[PDB]
Formats: C-alpha cells, structure tokens, sequence
C-alpha cells in the first residue's frame, strides 16, 4: 500500500 | 573471516588504509551536528511525539511552526565530522552517506545529490500537502512565514505548506530503498555516527551489510546492540568510541594521516561560509 515508514 | 586486527579505532583506520577497504558508507545522526548549534531528540500536545507526527501536524501544525522559529539557528556550519565525510568523497572511498538529519549540512560540506540518501528528507524545500497541486515553496518564504508567525499556506490551494521533511508516520523516499539493494552488496565499512539508531527503517541499515563488513560507531552511547556485537567473545569486526563524534573523527584522521588535511579543511570551508 506505502513505502516503510518512519517510525520511532 | 575478521577483517581487523584489533577491536579500535586504530584498527578501523589500518583496515581503511588496506587494498580491502574501497567502499565505505557512512550512517549519520543528529549527534554529528550537535556541535553546530542544531538540536538532538502551552499548546497541549496529546503526547510529545505528535510534534512530528503528520496527521496531527496537518490538523494543528501551529506548533511545529512555534517550535521550529525557536530552534531555528542563525548560522548552518558543518562540523569537523561532516567535512571527515568530505574527504572520504575527495578520495574516492565514500559509497554513499545515509543521513537521518534534515539541516543540509552534508550538502553545505560538500557532498553531491549522488553522494547522498537524505532518509528523512531536508527542510530547504517546501510543498504544498495537497497532492493535486504540489506547488513548490522555498527556504526564504518557508522561514519568513515562520518567523513573521504566519501559518505557511498555498497560493493556489490555500491548503498546509509543509517542510520536505519525513514526518513520523510518512514514507521514506523510494531513493532510501533503491540505493539500499545495491549499496551494502559491496560495503566495505560501516561509519556509524551521531546515531543511536532507535529512528526505523534507518537503523536495520546496519544489519543488510555483509557479515565479514567491519562497522564502528561513534557515539555518545552505545547503540545497535541485539546486531551490533562489541563487547562478547565471539565479538570479530564491531568497534565503538564513545564520546563527541568532533573528537572521534579528529582522532580516526590523524591516526589515517589525514589530521593537517582535515584541519585545512575546515578552516577554509568555514571561512568561506563566514565570508558569503
Ligand atoms: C521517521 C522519520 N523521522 C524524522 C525524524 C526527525 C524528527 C525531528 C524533526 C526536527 C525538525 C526541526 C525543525 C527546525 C529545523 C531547522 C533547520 N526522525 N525520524
Ligand atoms: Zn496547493
């Protein structure tokens, strides 16, 4: 659905 | 298969003075640009963190913006490390910098568009948050609306204009995973700087690399561990030196014979942006 994203 | 002889950073520089080391990349993080006035990590934030997080940026973006003319610095000089990574690009080792920081500092130092994967995008430019129009703002608009405490919005769409920043919870640019699939097939050494590598998909970078690719970190802390392996018995190719990553790369240059080199460097560099 998206691209890996940022996460803490 | 351990590519070092001893476990230091006098070990690293030998191996990077060795025919094995040709493609070094660089993973840096905020603490490499502590040293130049940038900052590491009332209006009722639900928790601290939503300060850059998207969906509530784009419902209340007032206190990014109060924040960021706060923090805003008056001055964007690259530290000594920044310049360290200059000379790994002026001799033909830096494969690439993976950079989780979005001040430019990397580009003011010196490294190209090509040198770079800016993971977590930059502040130098602006868009529009609608996907239909997309209208492109500058640093200049971008900082007057922030410091004239005017809410950035579009001249066409009178929606949110937002920094080309990665906030929480947005996709990182698919530059990060084109570069990531040819880039550590061929890394030699790991540079890990300024990062304690708690910010996902930047810190499983450190684990695509070969198993035989040394790694060293310079931090104030050690970071990574399980995986960062320094202080086991099986321990083969992980270094850490902890402290100001300013006086890590001071000391890995001099112990690689670049030290007048690297201080030439910087003198002129920061002249240079003290006279523009
Ligand atoms: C998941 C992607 N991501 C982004 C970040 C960094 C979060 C902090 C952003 C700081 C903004 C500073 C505003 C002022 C800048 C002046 C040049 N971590 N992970
Ligand atoms: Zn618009």
């Amino acid at each position: 659905e998206a691209l890996p994203k940022a996460t803490g | 298969e351990r590519l070092l002889d001893e476990l230091t950073l006098e070990g690293v520089a030998r191996y990077m003075q060795s025919e094995r080391c040709r493609r070094v990349i660089c993973l840096v993080g905020a603490g490499i640009s502590t040293s130049a006035g940038i900052p590491d990590f009332k209006y009722h934030l639900p928790y601290p963190e939503a300060i850059f997080e998207i969906s509530y940026f784009k419902k209340h973006p007032e206190p990014f913006f109060a924040l960021a003319k706060e923090l805003y610095p008056g001055q964007f000089k690259p530290t000594i490390c920044h310049y360290f990574m200059r000379l790994l690009k002026d001799k033909g080792l830096l494969l690439r910098c993976y950079t989780q920081n979005i001040d430019t500092l990397e580009r003011i130092a010196g490294l190209e568009q090509e040198d770079l994967v800016e993971a977590h995008g930059t502040f130098y430019t602006s868009h529009c948050v609608s996907a239909s129009c997309r209208h492109e703002y500058p640093l200049s608009w971008m900082k007057e609306k922030i410091f004239s405490e005017v809410t950035p919005k579009c001249e066409d769409c009178q929606s949110l204009v937002k920094p080309d920043i990665v906030f929480f919870g947005e996709s990182l640019p698919a530059r990060f995973f084109s570069c990531m699939q040819s880039d550590f097939l061929k890394v030699d050494l790991l540079l890990v700087m300024g990062t304690s590598l708690q910010v996902q998909p930047f810190a499983s970078l450190i684990s695509k690399a070969p198993l035989s690719t040394p790694r060293l970190l310079i931090n104030k802390e050690k970071a990574g561990q399980s995986g960062m392996d320094f202080d086991s018995k099986k321990a083969y190719r992980d270094v850490a030196w902890l402290g100001e990553c300013d006086q890590g790369c001071l000391a890995l240059a001099e112990l690689l014979g670049w030290k007048k080199e690297l201080e030439d460097l910087v003198r002129r560099e920061h002249a240079s942006i003290d006279a523009q």
